[PDB]
């Protein structure tokens, strides 16, 4: 009731004290815990965007899709025998 | 009492338990800032190697190969909204 | 007389709910070590047949018996023999009775012709025979592309049926250039573009094709929409 149980009551708010205001405390786990997120986050629309680039360069070598729309959308070039419709507002 | 001990034991390990996966955390979020520059190199490689392979003067040459033929105004329907 | 007639009371009380209890506990040691040869399957099963989950629980070998068979154990020797299990959750009981809950997966498209896809896009896979029955659009794509694809099909699809289109096969390159077969075959090569816009393009564009195609009597065969407010149409002949 006395120094017995008060003295083991400070060590125990000193315990909380630096459990959640601490080096690698509660925190520290919060805000590093969100910024992991975020960047993962983040990295996977980075890596689907150079996958879907290197997935462009990967067929305009050895592979004619991607060159063929290319050859259309930027050249307006039609193969034989196509009849070309053209839409006007 | 000393039931509060028992209280100190229980925060000791949460602790170190939170100093662990703390410390598991930065070292992922090290990583990932090296994961992010790593992408974004690879990602300006990238364009550069679209621009040779893009190049209208290159695609000409290799459609013509593939039996094109450039935009002929006489044969080209138009259609009105 | 009365403490007399109450130790006999006393007695006859104890001794009745020990050969009972002796009795009881004998009806038990011969029932805890049966194995478990009762189970009800709960839930709505549309390709489960009831001989596949008993081939699938016995290929593990012994039934075993009660508080002697995991659970844990069971219902995921059921995910990975029948993998249509959206959900499984296996239950015992003091009896030989082994309650086993199934869910399973709606197909909405099938994914590359083999697996097949639900409305949320996980994937799974089903055996040909139990599915020939359904006609179902045909997505797709590349490896973990199974929900992308889905969200095109969805969009592409209602734009299509709102001018009367069937979109029966919808194809992405990794790329992510779009290749769309509708009823009769003919096929739209869309691009990485605006497929939204080239799309809306098609169905304002079709009335006019369709004419010149019964005028040259010709079928037509694709239509490229790789362009910018233009299409490069191919021909076939009829049959």
């Amino acid at each position: 009731m006395g120094k017995l149980t008060l003295l083991l009551l400070a060590i125990l708010v000193w315990l909380q004290y630096s459990l959640w205001f601490g080096k690698n405390g509660i925190h520290d786990y919060t805000r590093v815990n969100d910024d992991v997120a975020a960047q993962q986050a983040t990295n996977a629309k980075l890596k689907a965007r150079n996958d879907q680039l290197f997935a462009e360069i990967d067929d305009l070598n050895g592979g004619q899709e991607a060159l063929e729309e290319r050859a259309r959308n930027e050249l307006s070039m039609t193969r034989p025998g196509e009849t070309f419709y053209r839409l006007v507002p | 009492p000393l039931c509060l001990f028992i209280c100190i034991i229980l925060t000791a390990v949460t602790v170190v338990t939170t100093a662990h996966h703390t410390r598991l955390l930065t070292a992922q979020r090290e990583q990932l800032v090296l994961e992010r520059d790593a992408l974004d190199i690879e990602w300006r490689n990238l364009i550069l190697e679209e621009n040779a392979l893009g190049d209208h003067s290159r695609v000409e040459r290799i459609a013509t190969e593939k039996l094109q033929m450039q935009h002929v105004d006489p044969s080209q329907e138009n259609i009105v909204v | 007389g009365t403490r007399l007639a109450g130790i006999l009371f006393l007695l006859t009380v104890l001794t009745t709910v020990l050969v009972s209890g002796w009795v009881v506990l004998g009806w038990m040691e011969d029932a805890q070590r049966l194995p478990l040869s009762k189970l009800v399957l709960t839930g709505e099963r549309h390709y489960t047949r009831n001989d596949d989950i008993r081939q699938s629980i016995l290929a593990l070998g012994e039934p075993g018996t009660f508080m002697t068979q995991d659970v844990n154990i069971i219902q995921t020797q059921i995910e990975q023999r029948l993998p249509w299990i959206k959900q499984v959750s296996v239950r015992k009981q003091w009896p030989d009775e082994l309650k086993i809950h199934l869910v399973e997966y709606v197909p909405i498209a099938r994914w590359n012709d083999q697996h097949m896809v639900d409305a949320e896009g996980n994937t799974f896979s089903v055996p040909p025979e139990r599915t020939s029955k359904q006609v179902l659009p045909m997505l797709y794509g590349p490896e973990g592309s199974a929900n992308e694809v889905l969200q095109g099909y969805r969009e592409m699809g209602q734009m299509l049926a709102k001018d009367r289109f069937t979109l029966k096969e919808a194809a992405m390159t990794a790329r992510r250039s779009w290749q769309l077969t509708l009823n009769n075959d003919i096929k739209l090569n869309l691009g990485r573009g605006d497929t939204m816009k080239r799309l809306a393009r098609f169905v304002e564009l079709y009335p006019v094709l369709q004419q010149q195609a019964q005028t040259d009597g010709k079928r037509i065969s694709y239509v490229d929409l790789r362009y910018d407010s233009g299409a490069a149409v191919g021909w076939a002949p009829l049959p």
